[PDB]
């Protein structure tokens, strides 16, 4: 079939119309990023001769090539510590979690470390961990910082934010009560902080639902880990095509080495052999050149990694559709093998309602401008609200200010303005 | 260090130098529990060979033999071999080996060579392309040349088709190409299909008459059945030796193993499609064929500036199979453990790092990620800042590397 | 008459010990799924054509068929390989030695060699002149037809003979049914457990989804 | 020791063709590394044979040596548009981007230049001595709620 | 088309199928691009008459 696009939408504008909404619902959209793929070596005299000492002097006839590739992954390898180190290692002290959960409802025990654990990651990293998935001188190295350690940075930013919002990430961490600290969050995004308090019990509630359905997502939905199970596959993949690879024969009589050294005789030897070493070592730096190009692309992830964890975790962004869809609030950062997830919680509004609504109200020959709002009507009754949330104030001197006389503004209506 | 660094000066790091391996102490050969002697010396002194056309051949199986004295034997006239030098078939085994033998001029024993084409290589004896094995003749006017002509010898001048390698076809029906009916006797267009050399005395030394043999090696995943004139020594297990199982040659520790062979299979092979196993021929066990149990050798040390001392990581080694401390990385040798955990000097892996500290030694220890503290969070109490401080931070970036130029024909020729 | 090969007439490919490997390979193998003939062990055993190689399975209560013949005229005009069961030994013979050419019997020597309810499996090629003999055998499942589910033929001989074949037919000892279709050039994928075994393949040249 | 990531460029590309000169001293399977060798010792249809074994090895050296400098002057490239972000966003505005533009709360910055670089002086404020105060999400006064 | 070619081109292994791979991986790239550069927008808008 042809594809649709998306569902079609004729948005309802005309001059004097403005929808507002009358709710909101906080999303928690998951994100995940690739930072570090498998470090690997190769002893190339190793992978191309096989302790073969006829061979061994054979290569040595070709110079820098050995060392040169072994030299290529080497900074490979250093660099995956690297981007480990920069993703995660964003504050240098371990911030710890009080022994009392009294965050004004918001229940953070399903991304905070669980002592239930052998290794102490929190539930929802548990189950990153579940869904997520060499012997002839090419080797696997570990990483410098294990999950053991990885988890206590997750906690270090994760106990961080819920304790002291964005300060930890610009000076000491300063602690203030979890309730005022979304107060904060959201006046950070226009809507007055009011309405946070006002609602606090329903945005806890949408709030520990919204991470509930997390755990169910990611228990049912393994191919959401997707982008981290393919950085295994793609290096496991490459590792057993340079594997394989030395199986064939590349013009020689046979690929097994020990053949044209049992067989033939020494003459004729090095012609057959020089074709086993130029086709494994093309090989090789066939491999090695992929690499280094995937490298690039695992860096690329992991600069933007680093910088959603100073931007998004570390603080609040106004930088749209940068940290998760919807209006950004907060985030916590989770570990996963090779990778990091974000939990983005967003405001994203809801219940619109359509009002009349003008530029600007003219009293006694004065325009009147929202000092910060829309003017709206119902019909016969004129208010002003915040722009993010339907929250109607009367008209007044205080929530208005003036300038200039009636004429000059188009669509300006005639309303009395309230002085207290 | 200082040689795979090509300098006399190292800096404080870790440097990725070498690769241990277990040294072959003896070597070990296992041949098949086999005697005597095999019958190409029968072959090399038969009366006469077959017309070409009907070439003989003996199979060689259950004994041992010496070729090094027949290529230097002045009892043949030329010698050949594809696939194996001839210096090199004392050291072997195969699973058999054929020797087929017939008489031709001189003039075709250039088609006794692999992938031929010709009236012998296509219709009397035909080689493969990749045929593995050697050729021995002899110029025999002196058995097989008479005056008037001995014309015993024939060869197969014609055939409606071409044979396959080792097809062996001894029918002289007649070649009828055109419509000149057969019925058993000469015609035009329906030639006789042999014809015969008549060796005469007056033969010049290419068209004289040459005794030929070939011998068609085989070794295959069924064992050997014929080798040269080397003894077995008795079996090693344990140990890393340089092995020879009927040619099947390495450097490897003879693993014990219950690797489940089925009972018709007898060699073992890793994804490489290189072996990794074998069934011993004489002890009817499955050797497993270990290498020298490798790992790479890294060289952790401070800089040549501060010491001489050093310390080595045997990477995926553990240290009872190479102060000694094991990390999760590898064993360690040389460097000091430490309970006490620090800053991170020198990267090792696995949360390892080691440094140059208290008289002076590498200590190695498990890093700490930051001092620990605990936020005073409740939910009615603020910190709010008095004061600030101004800092400036300094951040630095590169933007452009060095504009480099090669001219290829100047770089490569000159 | 027909009937389906369904998933029947692997083999291994080499007497070598492969394990843990989804492993692959080109030779002559019996295509999946494809057409093959059946035929009752009576009178019913005629000449056949041999083509590049055989399979050939049997159905019998207490081993009917007692031997075959392999050649270009099957005839004793020419050295032609008889196979053959004394009910101790497998016998082989090339000898132009004329079996009942009525191809029963009720109960020249260039070479020579000695070792419904029971189904026999047989797989025959000839590679150089030499012919190379694969089997099973089993209790049955289904009466008549050939069992749809896997499994792999071993290797029992091996023999140098040097020998041009194009037909066969099957012989029988008397006071059952048998199968025949022909190999193809076809790669394979191979299911190799980490018990030395075959245990399960993938005609790759099947259909798409085999691709 | 500071400037490590602006020496460690001069010191890449430095290594890269040092590594490429020493490649003219191989072999490569020819009867000698230096090709006046080969012309002086051999008539033409075997030194033909000599000579593209020097050629084929020279020449897979010199094609090993561009591809890592694409590959590296993209990694450079990379660093210049960052760059490029913190002169138009950190020098020529404020940022509100946590720890985008320096550690602590954006100020101000000021570029100098450096050879193969830039070195940005970004100025930060720092909140330095804290007092715990008791607090409350709002006051109330005559029966209403009363926010900050 | 040369089959004689061909079979030696089988002996120099699994370049062949890497290269046919790495030009996949890179054709699929480019979909994804296109994709997250216009498909941002989760209903098709309209503008008023
Ligand atoms: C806002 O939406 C929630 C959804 O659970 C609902 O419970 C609540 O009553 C709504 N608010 C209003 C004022 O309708
Ligand atoms: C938080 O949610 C978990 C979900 O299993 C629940 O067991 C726990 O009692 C909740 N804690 C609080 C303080 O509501
Ligand atoms: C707003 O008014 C338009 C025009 O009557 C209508 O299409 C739209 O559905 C209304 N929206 C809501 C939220 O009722
Ligand atoms: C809005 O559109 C109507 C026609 O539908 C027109 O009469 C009216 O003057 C317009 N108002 C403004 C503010 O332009
Ligand atoms: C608004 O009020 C003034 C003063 O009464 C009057 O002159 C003007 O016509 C009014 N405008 C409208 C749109 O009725
Ligand atoms: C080290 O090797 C010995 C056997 O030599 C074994 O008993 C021990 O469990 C090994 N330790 C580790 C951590 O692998
Ligand atoms: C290190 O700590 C362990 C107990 O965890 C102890 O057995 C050992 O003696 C300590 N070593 C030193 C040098 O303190
Ligand atoms: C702020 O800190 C400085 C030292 O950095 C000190 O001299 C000054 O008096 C402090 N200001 C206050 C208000 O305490
Ligand atoms: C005041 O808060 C700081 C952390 O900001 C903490 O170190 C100190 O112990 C607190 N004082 C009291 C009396 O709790």
């Amino acid at each position: 079939y042809t594809m649709s696009l998306g569902v079609e939408n004729s948005v309802a504008y005309s001059n004097n119309s403005i929808a507002i909404p009358t709710n909101f619902t906080i999303s928690v959209t998951t994100e995940i990023l690739p930072v570090s793929m498998t470090k690997t070596s190769v002893d190339c005299t190793m992978y191309i001769c096989g302790d073969s000492t006829e061979c061994s002097n054979l290569l040595l006839q070709y110079g820098s090539f050995c060392t040169q590739l072994n030299r290529a992954l080497t900074g490979i390898a250093v660099e995956q510590d690297k981007n480990t180190q920069e993703v995660f290692a964003q504050v240098k002290q371990i911030y710890k979690t009080p022994p009392i959960k009294d965050f004004g409802g918001f229940n953070f025990s399903q991304i905070l470390p669980d002592p239930s654990k052998p290794s102490k990651r929190s539930f929802i990293e548990d189950l990153l961990f579940n869904k997520v998935t060499k012997f002839n001188g090419l080797t696997v190295l570990p990483p410098l910082l294990t999950d053991e350690m990885i988890a206590q940075y997750t906690s270090a930013l994760l106990a961080g934010t819920i304790t002291s919002g964005w300060t930890f990430g610009a000076g000491a961490a300063l602690q203030i009560p979890f309730a005022m600290q979304m107060a904060y969050r959201f006046n950070g995004i226009g809507v007055t902080q009011n309405v946070l308090y006002e609602n606090q019990k329903l945005i806890a509630n949408q709030f520990n639902s919204a991470i509930g359905k997390i755990q169910d997502s990611l228990s049912s939905t393994a191919s959401a880990l997707g982008k981290l199970q393919d950085v295994v596959n793609q290096n496991a993949q490459a590792l057993n095509t340079l594997v394989k690879q030395l199986s064939s024969n590349f013009g020689a009589i046979s690929s097994v080495l020990n053949d044209i050294l049992s067989r033939l005789d020494k003459v004729e030897a090095e012609v057959q052999i020089d074709r086993l070493i130029t086709g494994r070592l093309q090989s090789l730096q066939t491999y090695v050149t992929q690499q280094l190009i995937r490298a690039a692309e695992i860096r690329a992830s992991a600069n933007l990694a680093a910088t959603k964890m100073s931007e998004c975790v570390l603080g609040q962004s106004k930088r749209v559709d940068f940290c998760g869809k919807g209006y950004h609030l907060m985030s916590f950062p989770q570990s996963a093998p090779h990778g990091v997830v974000f939990l983005h919680v967003t405001y994203v509004p809801a219940q619109e309602k359509n009002f009349t609504t003008a530029p600007a109200i003219c009293h006694d020959g004065k325009a009147h401008f929202p000092r910060e709002g829309v003017f709206v009507s119902n019909g016969t009754h004129w208010f002003v609200t915040q722009r993010n949330f339907y929250e109607p104030q009367i008209i007044t001197t205080d929530n208005t200010f003036v300038s200039g006389n009636c004429d000059v503004v188009i669509g300006i209506v005639n309303n009395t303005v309230y002085d207290p | 260090t200082k040689c795979t660094l090509k300098s006399f000066t190292v800096e404080k790091g870790i440097y990725q130098t070498s690769n241990f391996r277990v040294q072959p102490t003896e070597s070990i050969v296992r041949f098949p529990n086999i005697t005597n002697l095999c019958p190409f010396g029968e072959v090399f002194n038969a009366t006469r060979f077959a017309s070409v056309y009907a070439w003989n051949r003996k199979r060689i199986s259950n004994c041992v033999a010496d070729y090094s004295v027949l290529y230097n034997s002045a009892s043949f006239s030329t010698f050949k071999c594809y696939g194996v030098s001839p210096t090199k078939l004392n050291d072997l085994c195969f699973t058999n080996v054929y020797a087929d033998s017939f008489v031709i001029r001189g003039d075709e024993v250039r088609q006794i060579a692999p992938g031929q084409t010709g009236n012998i290589a296509d219709y009397n004896y035909k080689l493969p392309d990749d045929f593995t094995g050697c050729v021995i003749a002899w110029n025999s006017n002196n058995l097989d040349s008479k005056v008037g002509g001995n014309y015993n010898y024939l060869y197969r001048l014609f055939r409606k088709s071409n044979l396959k390698p080792f097809e062996r076809d001894i029918s002289t029906e007649i070649y009828q190409a055109g419509s000149t009916p057969c019925n058993g006797v000469k015609g035009f267009n329906c030639y006789f299909p042999l014809q015969s050399y008549g060796f005469q005395p007056t033969y010049g030394v290419g068209y004289q008459p040459y005794r030929v043999v070939v011998l068609s090696f085989e070794l295959l995943h069924a064992p050997a059945t014929v080798c040269g004139p080397k003894k077995s020594t008795n079996l090693v297990k344990n140990k890393c030796v340089n092995f020879n199982f009927n040619g099947l040659t390495g450097t490897g520790v003879l693993t014990e193993s219950n690797k489940k062979f089925l009972p018709f299979q007898q060699f073992g092979r890793d994804i490489a499609d290189t072996t990794d196993a074998v069934r011993d021929p004489q002890t009817l066990e499955i050797l497993d064929i270990t290498p020298c149990s490798f790992g790479g050798v890294s060289v952790i040390t401070p800089g040549t500036n501060t010491s001489n001392q050093v310390a080595v990581l045997y990477q995926g080694v553990n240290c009872t199979e190479v102060n000694v401390f094991q990390t999760r990385a590898g064993c360690l040798i040389g460097a000091e453990h430490v309970n006490n955990s620090y800053e991170c000097d020198i990267p090792i892996g696995a949360g390892i790092c080691a440094s140059y500290q208290t008289s002076q030694s590498i200590i190695a220890y498990t890093m700490s990620l930051g001092v620990e503290n605990s936020v005073a969070y409740s939910n009615n109490s603020i910190a709010i800042p008095t004061n600030f401080t101004i800092s400036v931070t300094t951040e630095i970036l590169p933007v452009s590397m060095t504009k480099t130029s090669v001219d290829c024909t100047m770089y490569i020729c000159g | 008459a027909y009937t389906n090969s369904f998933t029947r007439g692997v083999y291994y490919p080499d007497k070598v010990f492969r394990s843990s490997v989804l492993h692959s390979t080109q030779d002559l193998f019996l295509p999946f799924f494809s057409n093959v003939t059946w035929f009752h062990a009576i009178h019913a055993n005629p000449v056949l054509p041999f083509n590049d190689g055989v399979y050939f399975a049997s159905t019998e209560k207490s081993n009917i068929i007692r031997g075959w013949i392999f050649g270009t005229t099957l005839d004793s005009k020419t050295q032609s390989l008889l196979i053959v069961n004394n009910a101790t030994n497998v016998v082989i013979k090339v000898c132009e030695f004329q079996f009942c050419n009525d191809p029963f019997l009720g109960v020249n020597c260039t070479f020579e060699y000695v070792s419904f309810k029971n189904l026999r499996e047989f797989v025959f090629k000839n590679i150089d002149g030499y012919f190379k003999i694969y089997s099973k055998h089993t209790p049955i499942n289904l009466v008549r037809g050939l069992p749809q589910g896997f499994s792999a033929l071993e290797p029992l001989v091996d023999l140098p003979i040097g020998i041009n074949i194009t037909r066969f037919q099957t012989l029988l000892a008397l006071h059952a049914a048998y199968y025949v279709g022909y190999l193809q050039p076809r790669t394979f994928l191979l299911k190799y457990n980490e018990n030395g075994t075959i245990t399960d393949a993938v005609d790759c040249a099947l259909d798409p989804l085999s691709e």
